[PDB]
RNA sequence: CCGGCCGGGAACUCAAAGGAGACUGCCAGUGAUAAACUGGAGGAAGGUGGGGAUGACGUCAAGUCAUCAUGGCCCUUACGACCAGGGCUACACACGUGCUACAAUGGCGCAUACAAAGAGAAGCGACCUCGCGAGAGCAAGCGGACCUCAUAAAGUGCGUCGUAGUCCGGAUUGGAGUCUGCAACUCGACUCCAUGAAGUCGGAAUCGCUAGUAAUCGUGGAUCAGAAUGCCACGGUGAAUAC
């Protein structure tokens, strides 16, 4: 009943990932529940575009943060013993809940 | 270049590190009612660069005062620079 | 009836009477009515004479007007006597609070004069 | 219309007012604080407060209890 | 057992289930009279209702959620169009020349930048 | 507006009555999007124009429309001196619209005190022929047949 | 003046971002202001070996950084002597354990920032603009693909009328966000002032 | 245990990835047998469905040397720096952009069901306690579908005010204060009490808007120690008219 928690800029590559983990899991065979579709936070910018003067020229940002959480409810011990060094990838934030 | 300006950003911001977070917490316990001194005439005697409200949130590439965002540290021309360039990680330009 | 003024204040309720005599308010008349014990919903217009008598020692135990006013006048004469910066825009006709005089200072100002 | 559990008074306007009344009666003294708190205990000053170019004396009288030291000097010239 | 319909009207969700029973519906727990009878709008309901004529044949619960009250109305229309379109064709074709199958695509516009409101652009002086 | 003709918008007709020129008389009479307060007036305004008059409602209210509406719209075309007023042909569609546009309007200038009164009191004077949108329309008849040319 | 920065329209689909980490807002922050010092850093230093691209990746205690350059072995010096020096150094002012990655640009005068500054270089060493961006166009469509525009702008021969000269053979589809459309600019310092060299060119078919 | 209670496929809103879908596709008429135009069936949207980004060659020697960089000139024992005060907030006036209202479509007291978009650790901070108040402690929860900001308001039911310079509006002024920050006189926001200017829908002239638009009503965010009637952004009700 523990429950990993994963956020990306990148959706394709937090896809890719849990992806790995849900393979991991159930490469042998287990009772494991999928990655959930938890909200993407989106920070939104309008900055102004030019140096001096600005009446109605601004740009626009938005970052993504997209975030999933597959909650582990069974153990398997070599999944407990062998679920690092999986996706290798770097630009994916891990936390673990209980 | 405003190096004067940064140079004096950056002592305000070394003397408020040296100066808080020391007994600063501590300020209000003193001073308010728990449910005139010498405390409080002690308390009265702060030095006024001490404080962070002495700081203003300056650019780091820059030193540029207005257009400051928290988040990239960035003045708003460097920040659009950087986004255009690719060096800022997730930041697409939105389009909704 | 009235009490101390130039215009009946009768057929209407008595928080309008009460905010028609000069110092009292809506609030400040909602208390002297809970105070007196006087509803809110019935007219000063054929109200009985110990009410009334009521309504003017509630009237009373508070300061009066004219006596507010001249302590409103005496608090701008000491300032004037101080000679602060209160003082120099009241004898100015200036904002006294701090707003700006650029535009929009009509109040003080009075009517716009070329 | 400041905090009414504490004044503010300056040390050094403090320790000014202190030896003043050590010394009695003296001739004004030019001091550069206008953020100041007055008091009747010590209403009889002659302290002087600075608004830029112009030096203005200042005499406290026995009405003023709770005024800054800034009011009764005019930092803006008008015609 | 159930006849199920969504329906949605640019902010609004609703969930319609019926079963065949007493004509009296129930929305959010409450009775239609109850949550939003008094107000405005309230006919919208009523109408895929009323256009075939049925009353009491069937019992409906709605649960609405989001938007205002004329978009929880347009929603639970919807719903209870969508359910009509499980129940059979024909009707679908009457309520496609009526007009209450499509779901409507007028969402409200974006702020956009330079402007005070949607489209409304700010005042400007000939010089 | 140039290229090809765009058409009103489409409008539900209002709960009590199902009538969709009283639901254009509703949103007519309408301000700030208050659609209900609107029909309130328009509802309450309707029963006492129902009560005051006490006939069949549904002629009476065709004879008030047809004493408000104008059959002759006037139209400056800016061809001959920048200043012509030629009677055509009007939609019915125009004439509804002049009808509850004329009317609104005389009933924000009737000094009365609640809205619904200032209705009543216009849908009464439509019916006995005293009202002020109604002397707007004799005002753009005579108009009308004063600047005629091309008949 | 009036065109959009195609890389930062592209970056979505098309064109990859210069740094891929994640990290929130407090280390945010800083981590813009270290991977600026550490780009400006390793761009001043390896001006020299004309490195085309600086690409960070943190684990937010480690970094590690892979640049694309055209001469691997300028870069990694002599047995690795020179790149570790570096990578220490990276290290020490980024106060987090550092990797190095080297990889390999072909095509060096089809690499978009290394036509901008060899225009620059070239501009430094005061040969005609001209001829500068007929070499660069001829060049990258004898050993490239079919399509670049180069602009050189600012004290063209000293004329008081300002003029932007630019260079039109192939296409350029600025507006399509498939095509990938590499662009840079660069600035050339000179005693008549400072002269700014932008370039579009794409890579390959889709 | 009336607080969405717990085994449950997760039915279903929802979130978030992979996709399908809408491409004049199909049929009639028009067009020259062409492109194309009009109408109709099906369908969630039909004719770049809606909106946004995307703004060619060039013009205005248009704007920024005050974001930064740079050619020339200048000070470089002063056109440099550190400070304490003040000014950038002045005030016989003139113009531009907005906010509040001139009222009954409304004002005051009570009850009443929802929103969407967000942000939160040198923070968001429910709740305990006192106060007809801004609001004062070691109070839980959260670094975010959980916890907080956060009671949504116009609206709907009433009671009242009955067309008045008024139970309309709040300017200005005087008392008693909170929060922030070493310190609100110049020079922050508020609420506790009191007064209640002008304002009776505004001349010549002029501006925005074609549908979820205009109007109107709330809400969030950026910078921010504290301070938006501005800016960005989101939702509620939601027109009239284009011959």
């Amino acid at each position: 009943r523990i429950r990993i928690r994963l956020k990306a800029f990148d959706h394709r590559l937090i896809d890719q990932a849990t992806a790995e983990i849900v393979e991991t899991a159930k490469r042998t065979g287990a009772q494991v529940r999928g990655p959930i579709p938890l909200p993407t936070r989106k920070e939104r910018f309008t900055v102004l575009i030019s140096p001096h003067v600005n009446k109605d020229a601004r740009d626009q940002y938005e970052i993504r943060t997209h975030l999933r959480l597959v909650d582990i409810v069974e153990p398997t011990e070599k999944t407990v013993d062998a679920l690092m060094r999986l996706d290798l990838a770097a630009g994916v934030d891990v936390q673990i809940s209980l | 270049a405003k190096q004067s300006m940064k140079a004096r950003e950056v002592k305000r911001v070394a003397l408020a590190d040296k100066y808080f977070a020391k007994r600063a917490e501590l300020k209000a316990i003193i001073s308010d009612v728990n449910a005139r001194w010498n405390a409080v005439l002690k308390l009265q005697t702060l030095p006024r660069d001490s404080s962070p409200s002495r700081q203003r949130n300056r650019c780091r590439q820059t030193g540029r005062p207005h257009g400051f965002l928290r988040k990239f540290g960035l003045s708003r021309i460097k920040v659009r620079e950087a986004a255009m360039r690719g060096e800022i990680p997730g930041l697409k330009k939105a389009s909704w | 009836a009235r009490i101390a003024g130039i215009n009946i204040p009768d057929h209407k309720h008595a928080v309008i009477a009460l905010t028609s005599i000069y110092g009292v308010g809506k609030t400040r008349s909602k208390a002297i009515l809970a105070a007196a014990g006087i509803a809110e919903d019935v007219k000063i217009s054929e109200l009985s004479e110990g009410q009334i008598d009521t309504l003017r020692d509630e009237v009373a135990k508070f300061v009066v007007e004219g006596d507010l006013r001249r302590e409103i006048s005496m608090s701008i004469k000491r300032l004037m006597d101080l000679g602060c910066y209160r003082g120099l825009r009241h004898r100015r006709g200036l904002p006294v609070r701090g707003q700006r005089t650029k535009t929009n200072a009509r109040t003080r100002k009075g009517p716009r004069k070329p | 219309r400041s905090l009414k559990k504490g004044p503010f008074i300056d040390l050094h306007l403090l320790k000014k007012v202190e030896k003043a009344v050590e010394s009695g009666d003296k001739k004004p003294l030019r001091t550069w604080s206008r953020r100041s708190t007055i008091f009747p205990n010590m209403i009889g000053l002659t302290i002087a407060v600075h608004n830029g170019r112009q030096h203005v004396p200042v005499f406290v009288t026995d009405e003023m209890v709770g005024h800054k030291l800034g009011e009764f000097a005019p930092t803006r010239t008008y015609r | 057992n159930q006849y199920y319909g969504t329906g949605r009207r640019k902010s609004s969700a609703a969930r319609v289930f019926i079963k065949p029973g007493n004509g009296k519906i129930v929305i959010n727990q409450r009775s239609l009279e109850q949550y939003f009878g008094r107000e405005t709008a309230r006919m919208v309901v009523r109408q895929p209702l009323e256009l075939v004529d049925m009353v009491e044949k069937l019992d409906l619960y709605i649960t609405v959620k989001g938007g205002g009250i004329s978009g929880q109305a347009g929603a639970i229309r919807h719903g209870i169009t969508r359910a009509l379109m499980e129940y059979d064709e024909s009707l679908r074709s009457e309520l496609r020349k009526a007009g209450f199958v499509t779901r409507d695509a007028r969402q409200v516009e974006r702020k956009k930048v330079g402007l005070r409101k949607a489209r409304r652009r700010p005042q400007f002086s000939k010089r | 507006p140039r290229r090809r003709v765009i058409g009103q918008r489409k409008i539900l007709p209002d709960p009590k009555f199902g009538s969709e020129l009283l639901a254009k008389f509703v949103n007519i009479l309408m301000v700030d999007g208050k659609k209900s307060t609107a029909e309130s007036i328009v509802y309450s305004a309707l029963e006492t124009l129902a009560q005051r008059s006490g006939k069949s409602e549904l002629e009476a209210f065709e004879v008030a429309l047809e004493n408000v509406r104008p059959t002759v719209e006037v139209k400056s075309r800016r061809v001959g001196g920048s200043t012509y007023q030629v009677p055509v042909e009007v939609r019915p569609v125009r004439r509804n619209a002049l009808a509850m546009r004329w009317i609104v309007e005389a009933a924000r200038k009737r000094g009365d005190k609640s809205m619904a009164l200032r209705l009543a009191n216009e849908l009464s004077d439509a019916a006995e022929n005293k009202g002020t949108a109604v002397k707007k329309r004799e005002d753009v008849h005579r108009m009308a047949e004063a600047n005629k040319a091309f008949a | 003046g009036q065109k959009v920065h195609p890389n930062g329209i592209r970056l979505g689909i098309v064109k990859p971002w210069n740094s891929t980490w994640f990290a929130n807002t407090k280390e945010f922050a800083d981590n813009l202001d270290s991977d600026f010092k550490v780009r400006q850093y390793l761009t001043k230093e390896l001006a020299k070996a004309s490195v085309s691209r600086i690409v960070i990746e943190r684990p937010a205690k480690s970094i590690r950084v892979t640049i694309h350059t055209a001469r691997p072995g300028i870069v990694i010096g002599k047995k690795g002597e020179d790149v570790e020096k570096l990578r220490k150094v990276v290290a020490d002012i980024a106060g987090v354990p550092a990797q190095i990655n080297i990889a390999e640009v072909r095509k060096p005068e089809l690499d978009a920032k290394l036509v901008a500054d060899s225009i620059t270089s070239q501009l430094e060493r005061r040969v005609m603009f001209r001829r500068a961006m007929k070499r660069a166009v001829q060049n990258a469509m004898r050993l490239g693909a079919k399509g670049i525009k180069v602009e050189v702008s600012g004290r063209l021969g000293g004329a008081e009328i300002a003029r932007t000269e630019w260079y039109r053979e192939g296409r350029v589809p600025l507006h399509t966000l498939r095509a990938d459309i590499d662009y840079n600019t660069s600035e050339a310092h000179t005693t008549y002032g400072v002269i700014g060299v932008k370039v579009w060119i794409f890579k390959g078919e889709i």
